[PDB]
């Protein structure tokens, strides 16, 4: 929430993320603005590119090219925002490797 | 030195962004979120997540930094190990 | 309840600011966080009655309208506090359910605001 | 009676099953005296003539029958026949006679003849996909499906 | 059977680090795809060998270690023409329940083709006479995830004779 | 096109393969391309994109330019495509015209695209030589003389010729031979003095190089388009008109161009000579039926003119277009109803009209009429004007005029067509994988009485054929194929559907 | 006010019309045989192209005793381009 | 025996592929179809209404209630998308001004896109060039735009096509039959000359001859749309596999999960707090409806033209609640957040 008042966390403002950056910390940047502000776990479709549930893809009528991924729930909160518009974010995967 | 890189004088505006960058949420984020967005739809853009920006909106580890090297865990391994030969073949 | 022990013995105490429910003979936690509307929000969005969500306050006809601003502007005259235009106004609400009372002449009505 | 009343206006409201009845026994009438002169043979120009049906004689015929209690005028027959010609089953050929049992239409009198439709149903009826109510929604993978389109069930199954 | 090329990626915990990763690889794999059909192959049985052992990566998250291995391993998969040796493990009326030696009860022969005495009427009855072998018919597959099987097969036993048993 | 390319699609892979329905579809998408950006996009090899273009330029499916640079980009032809389904068409009036012969002669070009004298004549000498027993041999000279005749008559074409390299350009070879088509050869046939026999496969230099021929669809449609005009005339007036009709237009065959507006000026008296003795008819009764079908409302045929006696043209654009609507008020009348395809006419007769004049002209009452509009107009086979009474054309203060367009309606029904059939072979080819288990029981079964079929087949064998299972899965079996041979005649029927609906669509179009 | 839909709308709705018979008479089955016979004839002919046959693993000498034999047409390459050569 | 599913694969994005999806995979992704314009049945459990808006197998916004679709936790719940069917197609105001570019782009009867063969070709080559950005693009369009409103007949049809603008409020405005100071062309002619029967019935008609143009409707739009061939597609700039060019026309819309819609239930009164989306909702699904009782009943065509213009702006609304050209004196209700909105401002 948004502060005392509020019981609110403290706000990694624009810059701060801008220094974090500058030092090159991408680990400690991404736990601080992923793990510890918003975690979600989703489900990817290989073949369709799009969202899925459970290890399972309604679009494709399949579970043979799904994926685990971490998210921020607000990019996924984003995806799903844009979907209602119907532009349809298809997701691209690629192995680490 | 970045500033003249495309051959060009290019600002640090809005315009220049526009320029020397492309990815579609940085553009849609600075201003016009619907026209930029519906643009990039229509045209059918595929924007990539190599930039910055986009892997804190995506939450993927930067490039740029201690995520630029991959680390290999030095294991005690024996690649390609001898093969059980079939013998009905 | 406790899902292991089975104890009823659910009790919700406060933490260092985090609403959860902990079981008091295990001291095993059973379901944490809560979800509420911020300021910020509950500041733009708009709350609803039941009434206007069914379809109703549309079916006052122009006499029920009248009869209902005459009872308003009544009770402030008076110089009456808002509940007791609320309570008037319900109560105007309430009687105008019986068919023998809508279908009655301008005297019907005031007096009926009257009383 | 063109915008006040009218025949088919029985308390201001269009009488559906008058102009119904009117319709086919007319139409009944038509195809009578069209097979009729068919069974004539007598010559292809006297099987045109006499296949034909003066207004004035289905008017008199449809007076004969009674059925409508508002007497129906000249004008009134026409446009029943000229129902009958928007659905294809009569067509409408008006020669030039001066003066006649008509005598309506100025130096000519209509004659109406039953006639058989051009083409039989066309192709893409005898498949459920013309026209079907989920044409557009059918889909190869969607939930209606040529696959599991009961459609292709039912008309398989006859 | 019949060995197939798998190839798969292998996360391995860090406190295993001291055995050797071959070993550890093929525990995990054995852990990994037993008694577990793999969609459109056949039912996985365990691991044979390992052909392609690679870099094994570490990544920003887990921290534990993840090496993609080629290698193979046998399944059970018939090529709709072999020929099997199965128990007669219950019997539905529309159709014989016949089990594989300890190796599953999920071949289900409808009895539409032996002699002409075909009937099964509920009381158990193997065969209408005048340790049972199966000629296989066919093979299938389907995703049980539908809601948050799939190895069956059609099974035939036509007038083969049977001197041993009938 | 969207349904097109996927008709096109199944078709190609019904008849030809996969690797080239793959190409062909590529094609088809894009258009003209290169071959090595084919190969590349398709993520086919080259010899499979060498082996799928050669396939199908043989068959004339597609075709190449040269550009800058001397670079060869293919280009696909989706009618042509889409032209093999008539094939049994084609055949069947093939046989219908002429003896069987001529049938095995355009069914070889067909199957084989172009094909030279010696191949073709071979071709039907040896498949004309099973068809008969008792010895008796097919000889070069019918099959010479019924392939000319075919060739006159336009059916059978020249493929368009190697152009003389030596005569024009000698030295580096162009990438492609640059073929050019000569008008005065396409029907020029070549002689062939030698006459033999086929082979009646017992299984135990080229003096026509450089000039094959092809089955000219062209004069198929225009001679099936012949046919549907005279059927529709013997529908409606008579008879005799419609051999009248069929005579004429028989005339100017060869004398009128495929597109053509009007055929030839043809009078009555020529007609007279030219009908069949068998219509013993006069000459007054001639003149009276050309005039009454002049006077015909469908207007058909036209006089232009009053030189030679009755002299007449017939109207092919109108002809057309009558038939059009014809169909068009045929299926809408079938599919919503009789008093739809009654609203359907009147608003067909009057071009702009409002809704209640549509009630009161066709008296059906409200909210019945009403219905079948705003649903014939959903099916976009209608259209609204919004004639407003200012310039802002925005909300209740406008009039709305119900128009409905023939050509609008046609494509849209074409397409219809065309995702119908390909439910049609979807709905097959599904109905056929699912049940190959009992095809190859079947082709067993009888393999079983085929192979060894008179050397050592007992007759103890024969009662083993019902021994194998199929005894009740025949039973499905018959169903299948029943509901398959339904599912082909019905699609076959449905495409004379598409012959008329494209005809216009041609017709109308001029390609400027 | 339109009553609440408790169930969806079904899959298929059923229609009032029936599709027609089919047309009848012998040039129509003679059209089903033709084209019935014409799918085997062309699934015979070289020009249609077998998909390469797969997952086969061993050798033996029965795979000459089960060999399926069909000869092989040409195009004639003077027509054809010189770059599709195989 | 059991059906062997890989959890997890250590995968990472690589970019992400932008594209409309048309209204009929639109129809697939979704779960349910949304038929019920009321939210909560009448009992005084506030039950919500199944099938309807606020259907907890669509997601799930209460923690109590879980997702009934997907068996998880509030938290744990993803989400699951429905579908609303159109009884007439609609507008997109993201894709307006596109439909208005391309009905530019293309002819209305030929539909093909309206250039010289050579220029179409030299456009191809143009594009052909590897690696074309963004401003590139519009670039392109917009060289494509200028080169063919400079003239008036397709290639393959010929005839003749006027400006096309927007007239007032999701309005499309073509005056094919454009009115010349000089000699006037024989399908004007034909045209003007085919109001016999209007005229007759109505005599006003015959002063309203002229400024009386073609409008191309959704419906129209998308039966053009349905038919355009795939060899202008590239030429539209449109990529084939992100979507044809029917997907931009819609008639179907996909209601989001209950995780983007809140339903904060006010303890301290008798009511629930909802977002305007959910109202909106609600508001197409009773025009719909309404929609088909009027077409049931009979109604004037102008009245039924009416309620497909207010259903087109609802749907506009929806999509952003901030729009410069709706109706007047067809007033709505009071300001709203649209998914426009929520996206931007600070
Ligand atoms: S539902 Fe079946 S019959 Fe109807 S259009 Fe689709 S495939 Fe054809
Ligand atoms: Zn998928
Ligand atoms: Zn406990
Ligand atoms: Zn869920």
């Amino acid at each position: 929430t948004e502060g005392r008042s509020r019981d609110g966390g403290l706000r990694l403002g624009e810059m701060e993320r801008d220094c974090l950056i500058g030092y090159g910390a991408s680990m400690l940047l991404l736990e601080r603005l992923m793990i510890s502000s918003d975690a979600f776990e989703v489900d990817v479709c290989g073949q369709c590119g799009l969202l899925g549930y459970s290890g399972w893809c309604h679009y494709c009528k399949s579970s043979c090219h799904v994926s685990s991924l971490r998210i921020p729930y607000a990019c996924k909160l984003l995806f799903q925002e844009l979907q209602s518009m119907n532009i349809i974010p298809r997701l691209k995967l690629s192995k680490y490797n | 030195d970045l500033m003249t890189y495309k051959g060009e004088v290019l600002g640090i505006t809005r315009f220049g962004l526009a320029k020397m960058k492309e990815s579609v949420l940085m553009l849609a984020s600075f201003e016009k979120t619907a026209d930029h967005l519906f643009d990039a739809a229509y045209f059918g853009q595929k924007d990539s997540v190599c930039g910055v920006s986009e892997c804190i909106i995506m939450g993927i580890p930067m490039n740029i930094g201690t995520g630029l090297f991959k680390l290999l865990h030095k294991a005690d391994r024996d690649p390609n190990p001898p093969k059980r030969p079939l013998i009905f073949d | 309840r406790c899902p292991d022990c089975g104890s009823t013995e659910l009790v919700e105490d406060s933490h260092y600011s985090q609403s959860q429910l902990v079981c008091s003979d295990c001291g095993c936690v059973v379901t944490e966080g809560v979800l509420t509307t911020t300021f910020s929000d509950e500041g733009n969005l708009r709350e609803v009655t039941y009434s206007r969500s069914t379809g109703e306050n549309e079916q006052v006809s122009r006499s029920q309208q009248r009869g209902l601003r005459r009872v308003r502007d009544l009770c402030r005259v008076l110089q009456l506090p808002p509940t007791f235009e609320d309570t008037a106004v319900a109560y105007y609400q309430q009687a105008y359910r019986h068919s023998g009372i809508r279908a009655a002449r301008l005297q019907k009505k005031e007096v009926l605001v009257g009383c | 009676r063109s915008v006040t009343g009218g025949a088919w206006y029985s308390d201001q409201d269009f009488e559906s099953e008058f102009v119904e009845v009117l319709n086919q026994q007319c139409f009944k009438f038509l195809q009578s005296k069209a097979e009729t002169a068919r069974e004539s043979k007598q010559n292809p120009m006297i099987q045109r003539n006499s296949s034909f049906a003066s207004s004035h004689e289905v008017w008199k015929y449809i007076c004969e029958l009674g059925i409508s209690k508002v007497e129906l005028s000249m004008e009134d027959i026409e446009t029943i026949l000229n129902t009958l010609i928007y659905d294809g089953k009569v067509e409408m050929t008006i020669i030039a006679a001066k003066e006649g049992t008509v005598g309506s239409v100025d130096g000519h009198m209509k004659l109406y003849r039953a006639v058989n439709p051009i083409i039989p149903p066309t192709g893409l009826v005898r498949a459920p996909c013309g026209l079907c109510p989920v044409f557009d929604d059918c889909h190869e993978g969607g939930e209606i499906s040529p696959s599991n389109c009961i459609y292709m069930t039912e008309w398989l199954e006859f | 059977f019949v060995l197939v090329e798998m190839v798969d990626t292998v996360r391995i915990p860090p406190w295993q680090f001291e055995r050797k990763l071959n070993d550890s690889i093929a525990e995990e794999l054995n852990k990994k795809l037993a008694n577990k059909v793999v969609y459109n192959v056949g039912l996985c049985i365990c691991l044979f060998d390992i052909t392609k052992l690679e870099d094994a990566y570490v990544f920003p998250g887990d921290g534990a270690s993840h090496t993609k291995v080629h290698f193979r391993c046998v399944v059970f998969h018939p090529f709709l023409d072999e020929i099997l040796i199965g128990k007669i493990k219950g019997c539905s009326p529309e159709g014989v329940h016949v089990s594989l030696g300890f190796f599953d009860d999920i071949l289900i022969p409808p009895e539409s083709l032996q002699q002409p005495a075909k009937f099964d009427e509920a009381e158990q009855v193997w065969v209408w006479e005048y340790g049972e072998e199966i000629r296989f018919r066919v093979v299938d597959e389907s995703f049980v995830d539908t809601s948050p099987y799939t190895l069956v097969g059609s099974i035939s036993e036509p007038g083969l004779g049977l001197l041993s048993w009938w | 096109t969207q349904a097109e390319i996927k008709l096109c699609s199944l078709l190609l892979q019904e008849h030809f393969g996969e690797i080239v329905e793959k190409i062909g579809v590529h094609l088809i998408r894009t258009g003209s391309q290169p071959l090595r950006v084919i190969a590349h996009d398709t993520g086919t090899s080259l010899d499979q994109v060498k082996k799928a273009l050669c396939v199908l330029v043989q068959h004339n499916l597609v075709s190449y330019q040269v550009h800058k640079r001397g670079v060869v980009e293919y280009e696909a032809q989706c009618s042509r495509v889409l032209r093999m389904l008539r094939y049994p068409r084609y055949i069947y009036t093939t046989k219908t015209l002429y003896s069987d012969t001529g049938e095995l002669i355009v069914e070889e070009l067909l199957l084989n695209g172009k094909l030279t004298m010696s191949a073709v004549v071979k071709k039907v000498a040896d498949r004309l030589t099973e068809t008969m027993e008792d010895g008796k041999t097919m000889d070069y000279a019918e099959v010479s003389n019924t392939f000319v005749r075919l060739a006159d008559t336009h059916f059978v074409q020249r493929c368009p010729s190697v152009p003389t390299t030596e005569n024009s350009d000698p030295g580096p070879p162009p990438p492609a031979p640059t073929l050019v088509i000569n008008e005065k050869d396409m029907y020029l046939v070549p002689k062939l003095s030698l006459i033999g026999k086929g082979k009646r496969r017992r299984s135990s230099p080229i003096p026509d190089d450089g000039i094959y021929w092809q089955a000219n669809l062209d004069r198929f449609h225009q001679h099936f388009r012949d046919q549907a005009i005279v059927s529709a005339v013997a529908n409606r007036m008579d008879q005799t008109s419609s051999e009248i009709v069929r005579t004429m237009l028989r005339m100017s065959e060869i004398t009128t161009s495929s597109s053509a507006p009007f055929t030839q000026p043809l009078s009555s008296n020529e007609i007279f000579r030219s009908l069949p003795v068998g219509y013993n008819i006069s000459k007054q009764v001639l003149d009276q039926y050309l005039t009454l079908l002049a006077d015909d409302p469908l207007e058909f045929v036209g006089k232009s003119g009053d030189s030679g006696g009755g002299m007449y043209v017939i109207n092919l654009h109108k002809a057309l277009a009558s038939l059009a609507t014809a169909t068009l008020e045929s299926v809408v009348q079938e599919r919503f109803g009789s008093r739809c395809a009654r609203i359907f006419r009147l608003v067909l007769q009057k071009k702009h009209i409002e809704q209640k004049q549509v009630e009161d002209f066709a008296m059906i009452p409200a909210k019945e009429a009403k219905d079948m509009l705003y649903k014939m107009l959903s099916e976009n086979f209608m259209s609204l004007q919004e004639i407003p009474k200012t310039p802002d054309h925005a909300p209740s203060r406008t009039f709305y005029l119900y128009t409905v367009n023939i050509l609008s309606a046609a494509r849209m029904l074409l397409h219809r067509c065309y995702k119908s059939i390909a439910n049609l072979i979807e709905r097959r080819q599904f109905e056929t994988k699912e049940n190959k288990r009992l095809l190859e029981k079947s082709q067993r079964v009888e393999a079983i009485i085929a192979s060894m079929q008179a050397t050592g087949a007992e007759e103890a064998q024969l009662q083993e054929i019902e021994e194998m299972i199929t005894a009740p899965e025949r039973q499905q079996l018959e169903t299948l194929k029943r509901n398959v041979n339904k599912l082909d005649a019905s699609e076959i029927q449905v495409d004379e559907t598409i012959f008329l609906l494209e005809s216009y669509i041609e017709c109308t179009m001029k390609r400027q | 006010l339109p009553d609440v839909v408790l169930k969806p709308p079904p899959l298929f709705p059923d229609t009032d019309y029936k599709p027609v018979p089919l047309k009848t008479g012998e040039g129509e089955e003679y059209m089903l045989a033709l084209k019935q016979e014409l799918r085997e004839t062309m699934k015979r002919m070289p020009y249609f192209i077998e998909t390469p046959e797969e997952r086969q693993d061993i050798e033996r000498y029965s795979k000459r005793y089960m060999k399926v034999y069909k000869e092989e047409w040409i195009p004639d390459w003077r027509r054809l381009p010189r770059e599709m050569m195989p | 025996k059991e059906q062997f599913r890989e959890t997890d694969v250590a995968k990472k994005i690589s970019h992400i592929c932008f594209g409309m999806k048309s209204p009929e995979e639109m129809r697939q992704q979704a779960h349910i179809q949304v038929v019920s314009k009321n939210l909560y049945s009448q009992d005084n459990q506030h039950a919500p209404l199944l099938y309807g808006v606020l259907d907890h197998r669509m997601g799930t916004s209460e923690k109590d209630r879980p997702c009934e679709t997907c068996g998880k936790n509030l938290a744990d719940c993803l989400g699951h998308y429905g579908y609303i069917d159109l009884e007439l197609p609609c507008f997109h105001v993201g894709y307006f001004r596109a439909v208005i570019g391309i009905l530019q782009m293309i002819c209305k009867t030929c539909c093909h896109i309206m250039l010289s063969q050579e220029e179409k070709k030299q456009f191809l080559d143009y594009l052909k060039r590897p690696g074309l950005t963004y401003l590139q693009k519009r670039g392109l369009k917009k060289k494509i735009s200028d080169k063919c409103r400079k003239k008036n007949i397709c290639h393959h049809c010929g005839a003749f096509n006027g400006t096309v603008k927007k007239c007032g409020l999701l309005k499309i405005i073509h005056e094919k039959y454009k009115t010349n100071k000089k000699v006037v062309d024989p399908i004007v002619s034909n045209f003007l000359q085919s109001f016999e029967t209007a005229i007759e019935h109505n005599k006003e008609v015959e002063p309203l001859l002229g400024r009386a143009q073609e409008n191309l409707n959704p419906l129209v739009v998308l039966n053009l749309f349905k038919r355009i061939p795939a060899e202008d597609v590239p030429l539209l700039l449109m990529n084939p596999e992100a979507g044809k060019p029917s997907d931009l026309i819609l008639t179907r819309l996909l209601v989001p999960p209950l995780c983007i819609r809140p339903s904060v239930v006010s303890d301290l009164k008798s009511g629930t707090n909802e977002d305007d989306l959910t109202m909106k909702l609600t508001e197409i699904i009773f025009l719909n409806d309404v929609i088909k009782k009027h077409r049931i009943s009979g109604a004037k065509t102008q009245m039924i033209m009416e309620d497909w213009d207010f259903l087109q702006l609802q749907c506009a609304l929806y999509i952003n609640s901030e729009l410069s050209g709706i109706p007047l004196n067809m007033a709505p209700k009071k300001w709203t957040r649209g998914f426009v909105q929520r996206l931007k401002g600070k």
